[PDB]
């Protein structure tokens, strides 16, 4: 019973890769933050694909047998779409949030699925005996409020996003608001020239148009 | 299924006979970005990086700006028996310090079993042993960042016990070094048979340590 | 393929039909060393230890010296229905046993996963998968220093059979364990369709009104 | 000109101690938390006394020249009154918050002021040549959400609260809510027997009616 | 002998306020971050004014009695000037860093100096018997790398910056690099209307042109 | 005005002749509750605690329950030159390790000045020297908790440079010890007259350390 989760990074349901069957579609959950502590769900697993969305998909209980829902100051983070940040740059609420949330598909595969990374701008070949499911960019971790966050396993399909985005996720709050913030950081595997492996890294500051020049590529494969 | 092996030496490990090697690389323990650790399970292929670099990642902000080796981030890797330097090692000198790994294609899933005893635990019936080691649980270094291993994962069972099984590489500096705040945590050898409600504090010096570290075995069915 | 089950009581749980017993042990939730929390997913064998201890680990430094139960570290274990001491004072030695949950590690013929409904309704298993058990959606937790860990929603560990406002107990190297006021358990909330893209309605629930406001789950095995 | 701040820990303005003159009255600010980081104001300083209350008394700006007010997930913490926690145990909002917020007074003193602690259940005498302003309990630090928090300087009048409270402060949010949470912890200097200074501490769990048995006392004094 | 510290927020040495005499001039240190722990120097104290600048003005020593200087990944933060952020947005190094570092002056005053905040766009009056040294904006706290940071005492002149800057400080590394990063946040006291005190705060996002108008004003006064 | 002095030895400091001693005590650096450090300024009286204890505080929750030495909290104190122990020291054996202090009534305020140079900085004109020392800036220990001193406070000027100027006491255990993650941070000496844009990394071993530590003087008006 092998499973693979795919994220469209758009408001449309992604399609199950060739050879796999759909189980269900949902919204792309990246991680949550309760009592200021972050806990993520690997993007390559079904845990990152929830059928129902909410800026507050969880609640907390105490040893006094009292549970509180949306009653403190907690967060939820979701993979986002190409929808531009509002001109007002103010938080988004209610139905206006829907255009920003990524969709996902949980599919059952005949065999084991994995991701491989080239650590170069070229797409890495699937290991011998493995077939391609999709290609993308090496997404490894992220941080936001309080510099808290989580990341992906490098052999998980979750570490391979098909669409590169400087801002691949949006931040939501128990109060019902969501927005992008300047400290929302996305970390990606970088390109490394073989001759530079044991040499001091050469610093690079990339702007729109040249961002992908140092981002490693990947391919998700199935045995 | 994939079997991952870390040699804990500067020589890549051999895949068990009958298992094809998908690739060899360097033992990645974790990345530290914005003072937040992100670990790779030592039993998973993601902990075996084909190409090494003191700064193997970059980061971007929503303003469509990405920075590579332009701040103060770092990386951590499993290390070898190369002697602790009195000062950071740079570029080519780093090579002898980084552990190597191999990702092998296996017939079944491999697990780790722990005894929490000086006795080496047997593999479940119907499972064969791949290797024996010590119960590696977690680690911390700069600040209180670090991480740990899954006890059922082969990554929690290292063949060679090391007081400091990993090294710190300071990203943009292009150097790696052993700092005094590095800590390795291991499961203990418990004197009691199965319940210890009152631990007896102890300080162990080099030479009396290994007999106090929980033992483990990595196993695969068949 | 392994499946780990936690009784949440002092008796060993039974392997679900179709699985074979490997060993029994105590339910380890997570540990905290040098102020850093590290958990063992409850769906994995790593959360089932053959031996219990308030301090099941030690640490070693660069001077090649290791220290055991000499500082201020913690261990956390799933607990039983055993009443909290009226004195509310720390529990020590053999007196701790009644509070520690037991577990079983079983070998299964196929992979096992968890599904969540995000409603009071029990989620059915995907076609082709049979049920192992049902429970409540357990996501994360925090305790000392607001540190903690969580479960993978696709893992059986995120599906606890018995809902507990206080599902775990905190222990120290001192040989003391207790339930403290800052012990928080986080669970997936129930979300009505029309509530998805609407500001969450805050709610504080008290005894007898908790279980029915927590998302339900079911653990399934491909068969 | 020396100053001393006093907190009533009630809805009434505290009065300046004998020998001091009033400057202004306000609300007792304990600390704030922005982008998950806490920053406090010593209770013995005027910074802990704000004339205007708000669940969100601050805003933040970024390098892109954009400032955001009450637009993320930040906190403010204030010393509270003995107003009981609501029966519903749900967050308090709007005008209903006022009854829970402690008041303060910033007073100008003719000489320096300080606090002394006995580390016993007995009130410590003021140093020779110093007169009394008020007595209290040794309040040293606190933590709440994310185990973040701040504390008081032990020679500051701020480390000496006149009223002992297991829950001396309340938590408010940018969204406009305030409430007490189970993890809101208050730390106090404990009573230490002289013969036990270098002996393993004897653990104690205290419940209502016996809480004060291990809480150190203090006295705020002024140089004569 | 009371002391007053002033920050020019430019490359020029600030002048000591009237009624005070210069002790020394230096560079404006906001805080440092060592082994991931941030530690600030209140801007109203002489500690925020260092005679010598360095991207790494400190070192650390371990239990083996070995100290390491600029070998790891530590930081230093300084108040900055109006100098334009490099167009490339790439790290600034060496001599090129000078134009970005604020200067300061530590002066000896005849009496105590404190700050008062209005929590409105209006300038707060100095208490009776006190004279104004300068007016500014209420600066409370800040965060940068790892969401770590520090803050100011609201009673301290350090909480009253004479020039509002959305980005009042710059981040430097032991490597010798400095830059403005997107996660650098400055927190300021907000303006609160009497009727807004006990009402849910109204969220607002302000852009260039309307920033200074929602920031609390302050005045630094001397008791003379 | 109060002058606080820490001896860094097990003997209480003498108040300068003429200054009345309010009390003597033990040098308190910080408390750690719920893994959150709360420091006392070494130049303020709050850092001089009359009565010592490995657990000098307690805590309470809103449910009207207080716990004393019933969890995992700790305290930190400035220490003496007593040798690093092979294992934690308990109860009476702790005494030789804790620094003593004295709080004295002064006629004027005392400040610290730092040279960030090998040379001793001058007290301001019209101020007299009380003592000379090294620029103690900050510290860290367990996790990434710790704290620092105000550079204008006499607490930032320790007469005795110590790579490890403080000791950790583990609360309820009733023992103190020196762990490998303890770090002291000091202002450096800078060659340049006023501007240093590119620090040159360096590792200093016992014997060549003091010449790289910034110097300071604690001064009092008149
Ligand atoms: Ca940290
Ligand atoms: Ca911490
Ligand atoms: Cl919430
Ligand atoms: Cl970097
Ligand atoms: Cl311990
Ligand atoms: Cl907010
Ligand atoms: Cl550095
Ligand atoms: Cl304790
Ligand atoms: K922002
Ligand atoms: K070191
Ligand atoms: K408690
Ligand atoms: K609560
Ligand atoms: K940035
Ligand atoms: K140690």
């Amino acid at each position: 019973g092998f499973l693979v989760t795919r994220h469209s990074q758009t408001t449309d349901d992604p399609q199950c890769p060739p050879g796999t069957k759909i189980l269900y579609h949902g919204y792309s959950l990246l991680y949550v933050q309760g009592n200021e502590r972050a806990h993520g769900q690997d993007l390559g697993t079904a845990g990152s694909c929830l059928r129902k969305f909410s800026t507050m998909p969880f609640l907390f209980c105490n040893i006094n047998n009292v549970c509180n829902f949306a009653s403190r100051n907690d967060y939820s983070y979701w993979l986002s779409t190409p929808e531009p940040m509002p001109m007002s740059m103010a938080p988004i609420t209610g139905e206006n949030i829907r255009p920003f949330i990524s969709r996902c598909a949980v599919c059952e595969a005949p065999a084991m699925v994995m991701a491989v990374h080239s650590q170069t701008i070229q797409i890495p070949q699937c290991p011998t005996g493995w077939s391609s499911l999709w290609i993308g960019y090496s997404f490894v971790m992220h941080t936001s409020a309080g510099a808290e966050g989580s990341g992906q396993a490098l052999a998980s399909p979750g570490s391979c996003l098909e669409e590169f985005r400087s801002a691949p996720f949006i931040e939501c709050h128990g109060r019902g608001t969501c927005n992008y913030y300047a400290n929302a950081y996305s970390f990606w595997l970088a390109t490394i020239e073989r001759s530079e492996m044991f040499k001091k890294p050469t610093p690079s500051t990339l702007k729109a148009g040249e961002l992908r020049t140092h981002v490693s590529r990947c391919q998700v494969c199935m045995r | 299924y994939l079997l991952v092996k870390h040699s804990q030496t500067d020589q890549e490990p051999m895949c068990p006979v009958g298992m094809n090697k998908l690739w060899s690389g360097y033992s990645l323990l974790y990345f530290e970005g914005q003072e937040k650790a992100h670990n790779q399970d030592l039993g998973l292929a993601g902990s075996c990086l084909a190409r090494f670099s003191t700064m193997p990642f970059l980061y971007c902000n929503p303003g469509d700006v990405c920075y590579y080796a332009s701040r103060n981030d770092k990386s951590y890797w499993l290390s070898t028996t190369a002697p602790l330097p009195m000062m950071p090692v740079a570029e080519e000198d780093i090579r002898p310090y980084i552990s190597r790994c191999s990702v092998c294609e296996a017939p079944a899933v491999a697990i780790a079993v722990h005894s929490q005893d000086v006795s080496i635990p047997h593999c479940p019936a119907g499972w064969r042993s791949l290797w024996i080691g010590y119960s590696f649980l977690m680690h911390t270094a700069a600040g209180d960042e670090g991480g740990g291993q899954s006890l059922v994962s082969p990554g929690s069972c290292l063949e060679d016990f090391r007081a400091t099984p990993f090294i710190e590489c300071n990203g943009a500096r292009g150097t790696c070094h052993y700092y005094a705040n590095k800590y390795s945590f291991w499961l203990t050898t418990i004197p009691e048979q199965s319940f210890q409600g009152t631990p007896s504090a102890d300080t162990l010096k080099a030479g009396l340590i290994r007999t106090h570290i929980s033992r483990c075995q990595v196993c695969m069915k068949n």
